[PDB]
RNA sequence: UGCUGAAAGCAUCUAAGCACGAAACUUGCCCCGAGAUGAGUUCUCCCUGACCCUUUAAGGGUCCUGAAGGAACGUUGAAGA
RNA sequence: CGAUGUCGGCUCAUCACAUCCUGGGGCUGAAGUAGGUCCCAAGGGUAUGGCUGUUCGCCAUUUAAAGUGGUACGCGAGCUGGGUUUAGAACGUCGUGAGACAGUUCGGUCCCUAUCUGCCGUGGGCGCUGGAGAACUGAGGGGGGCUGCUCCUAGUACGAGA
RNA sequence: GUGAAGAGGGAAACAACCCAGACCGCCAGCUAAGGUCCCAAAGUCAUGGUUAAGUGGGAAACGAUGUGGGAAGGCCCAGACAGCCAGGAUGUUGGCUUAGAAGCAGCCAUCAUUUAAAGAAAGCGUAAUAGCUCACUGGUCGAGUCGGCCUGCGCGGAAGA
């Protein structure tokens, strides 16, 4: 089934009547407007493309402005589309609310993780550091050996080395949905989700049922 | 957070006063023992008249930790020292007759009934 | 070869249709359709069935021999059918059946359900004996084998599911 | 199941069979005479 | 491990045919991915004025127009050498 | 021999299967739990300490297991320098002696700013053909794949009992 | 003999293996070893056989109703081989080493009746017994069947970074 696009809004905890406190991530899921519906006849697959939020009138380009005007949908920030499960249908211009998550229990949240920049092997791949004393010289956090000898004669592809860490989309799956608030457009999910505050997130029902 | 080579006090009156943890049981490559995990210890100094002598290896259960324990609502319990209770290596069965100091309720595993009963508090 | 050189008499009231190499036989139970090997030719041979190996196949005689056995099996099945009897040995063993599903309890923590295929009927005259009937011999043998595989007989008490007409070897602990 | 390289008719009730290019010995009296590689 | 089954009247898991059968294999889960030069698909937006020249060609030169959009610059960022 | 640094340790690994564990099976002198042996299986996993420079090994306590090998007995332009293997000194022994001893002790400089291949990241150029802004399909590639204990079934099947 | 001190063609690459000894030029022809489906020049050429294994295109002792051919031999419509309802008994619980070996541990003979037909005993199984089979013998269908030798080509044996 289709997901929804929301914005991460900090974190909080919910106190239950029995005493236990549930850490919850707050996701602001306002109305999602369908801008385009894809069908097997034309696109070879069925999907719905949705938009959310708002954009400055002078900031949206003409190609994007015409695309929204065709669907009669107010311009929003970015576009995302979700594949259909063959059991439901949608129409252009339809608005989708967070209420569809009322009957679900597990969700999958996808977002861009925080960017750590160029990271070393110790931080990136949990490499073990070498001794800080006992004669060690300029080799306290160095990766160490990266190959065997002449017989391979090369470093194998996929070697773990320092490089860019974070700033890629990652998915946290099977997260418990704690509360849904349609009128206030909130979705409380137990746990933590990728990305920093204000980052766009995609929420869909858990697939590992 | 009890790991190998850690000093522990003895809550019971078995005659031991200070013990060394030499192994954390319950899993391969386990790092440190929790609130109520079984550990293997060696006695470093005990009462001469006690039933347990120095330099003997026997199991033990942690009852108090300096690091503390976490409650489901976010509360924590912390102590000024680490304490344990002695065992029999074949059946858990704390050999002590009385245990001093508070004991947390995390040990209620349908089994440590003897420990909790002897506990002056909780 | 030798078996192939032995036509099988078709009893009255049985319809045989030869569509190329496919054979359809109708008796009193149902229509049985079987595709035949390309290396064997069959003609109506009124009142009988005959099989001949076409030239150009080294194993032509063998394919004829197995073909003749298959045709006889279907002829018997449509005329009368095939029945197999299975016995359950062991305390607390039930073999209740209802509709098209067999319920068994072979000492497992959960019930065992078996979905019979089309054209197979199961009856339970007694709580431990189950009898299966059908129009062809291959399917009944397969179904009975599937039923037996659930709890193979073991050679200390002969428990589990066994065929009505088989002998199960038994052995005893020698010392311990 | 014996996986020896030499197969023989150990008893009278032993039959030589070829299955999937592998020569097997099947016995209907005692399983101890069943052997795979031939 | 089998069902049926001849060669070999029997038997036989196999030769024809039909069943099951493992953390292995393919998929299912997550991520990258059309430089996939085999460079894909869909949606939307913008440009529809004149002169001449020759070895008259998917040719060259001049005037007027240069849109969508992009870049640059600035303020910057939970993005970043 | 106009120079290929040769034992251990650390970091980082990768492959084979003659499999240590987990998975699927045959036979058993397999009652059950637990075993013995053989076949299929390399997806993942596959200890911490004391003594010694040690690999190994003995010992202590864990785990489902603490697998066997290849890779310059993997890896010093990645680290250490304990052993061995310069110059000092001493002991035992051999020699008249200088000295010698896979005999033993004390002490004893480990250089390199990366051109190319490779690998981990991240950009520019052009192409994909009128140009431009977006959203995708997905060929193909990679990551992940471990498992203990307790309870129910049941104290059931099995067993004279345990 | 070749290389060293010899190029050229062939064996994928490969001084020393096979063919063959380069004076120079030619967009001429015929051959050697080796080859002729495509990479890649030339037979998807002709005739008669073999192989089912990717054998060909690594490897042995040894194992096996794989398959082709040859020379024979025993039994066979006074009817064979495999199947099918049948029979397989009486002392020989033996004297013998009497502990029980009784055919199924051996000293031992290896007798004898009913007989269409049976042995003082071949297998499994009992402390020995018992018991179940096969040797052998009747009846139906009924035609070939059985065990060795010579070998052609194949299969297993056959696991490494």
């Amino acid at each position: 089934m289709i997901g929804l696009v929301g914005k991460k809004v900090g974190m909080t905890r919910i106190f239950t009547e029995d005493g236990v406190s549930i850490p919850v991530t707050v996701i602001e899921v306002e109305a999602n407007r369908v801008t385009q519906v894809k069908d097997l006849a034309n696109d070879g697959y069925r999907a719905i493309q949705v938009t959310t939020g708002a954009k400055k009138a002078n900031r949206v380009t003409k190609p994007e402005a015409g695309h929204f005007a065709k669907a009669g949908v107010e311009a929003g920030r970015g576009l995302w589309e979700f594949r259909l499960a063959e059991g439901e249908e949608f129409t252009v211009g339809q608005s989708i609310s967070v209420e569809l998550f009322a009957d679900v229990k597990k969700v999958d949240v996808t977002g861009t993780s925080k960017g750590k920049g160029f990271a070393g092997t110790v931080k990136r791949w949990n490499f073990r550091t070498q001794d800080a004393t006992h004669g060690n010289s300029l080799s306290h956090r160095v990766p160490g050996s990266i190959g065997q000898n002449q017989t391979p004669g090369k470093v194998f592809k996929g070697k773990k080395m320092a490089g860019q860490m974070g700033n890629e989309r990652v998915t946290v799956q099977s997260l418990d949905v704690v509360r849904v608030d349609a009128e206030r457009n909130l979705l409380l999910v137990k746990g933590a989700v990728p990305g920093a505050t204000g980052s766009d997130l995609i929420v869909k029902p858990a697939v590992k049922a | 957070m009890i790991q190998e080579q850690t000093m522990l006090n003895v809550a019971d009156n078995s005659g031991a006063r200070r013990v060394m943890c030499i192994k954390v049981l319950g899993g391969s490559h386990r790092r440190y023992a929790g609130v109520g995990d079984i550990i293997k210890i060696t006695i470093k100094e005990a009462i001469p008249r006690g039933k347990v002598k120095k330099g003997d290896v026997l199991k033990a259960v942690v009852v108090r930790t300096k690091k503390g324990v976490r409650r489901p609502d976010g509360s924590v319990i912390r102590f000024d020292g680490n304490a344990c209770v002695l065992l029999n290596n074949n059946s858990e069965q704390p050999i002590g007759t009385r245990i001093f100091g508070p004991v947390t309720r995390e040990l209620r595993s349908e089994k440590f009934m003897k420990i909790i009963s002897l506990a002056p508090e909780v | 070869s030798r078996v192939a050189k032995a036509p099988v008499v078709v009893p009255a009231g049985v319809d045989v249709k030869i569509n190329g190499q496919v054979i359809t036989i109708k008796g009193k139970n149902g229509e049985l359709t079987r595709t035949l090997n390309d290396a064997v030719e069959v003609k109506h041979a009124d009142n009988t069935l005959t099989f001949g190996p076409r030239d150009g196949y080294a194993d032509g005689w063998a394919q004829a021999g197995t073909a003749r056995a298959l045709l006889n099996s279907m002829v018997i099945g449509v005329t009368e059918g095939f029945t197999k009897k299975l016995q359950l040995v062991g305390v607390g063993y039930r073999a209740a059946v209802k509709g098209n599903v067999i319920n068994l309890s072979l000492g497992f923590s959960h019930p065992v359900d078996h979905q019979l295929p089309a054209g197979i009927t199961a009856e339970c005259p007694t709580q431990t004996e189950i009898v299966l009937k059908g129009a062809d011999k291959q399917v009944i043998g397969q179904v009975a084998a599937d039923l037996r595989a659930y709890r193979r007989p073991e050679p200390y008490k002969g428990k589990g599911v066994r065929y009505a007409d088989e002998v199960v070897r038994t052995k005893e602990a020698k010392k311990k | 199941m014996k996986v020896r390289a030499s197969v023989k008719k150990l008893c009278r009730n032993c039959k030589i069979v070829k299955r999937d290019g592998v020569i097997r010995v099947i016995c209907s009296a005692e399983p101890k005479h069943k052997q795979r590689q031939g």
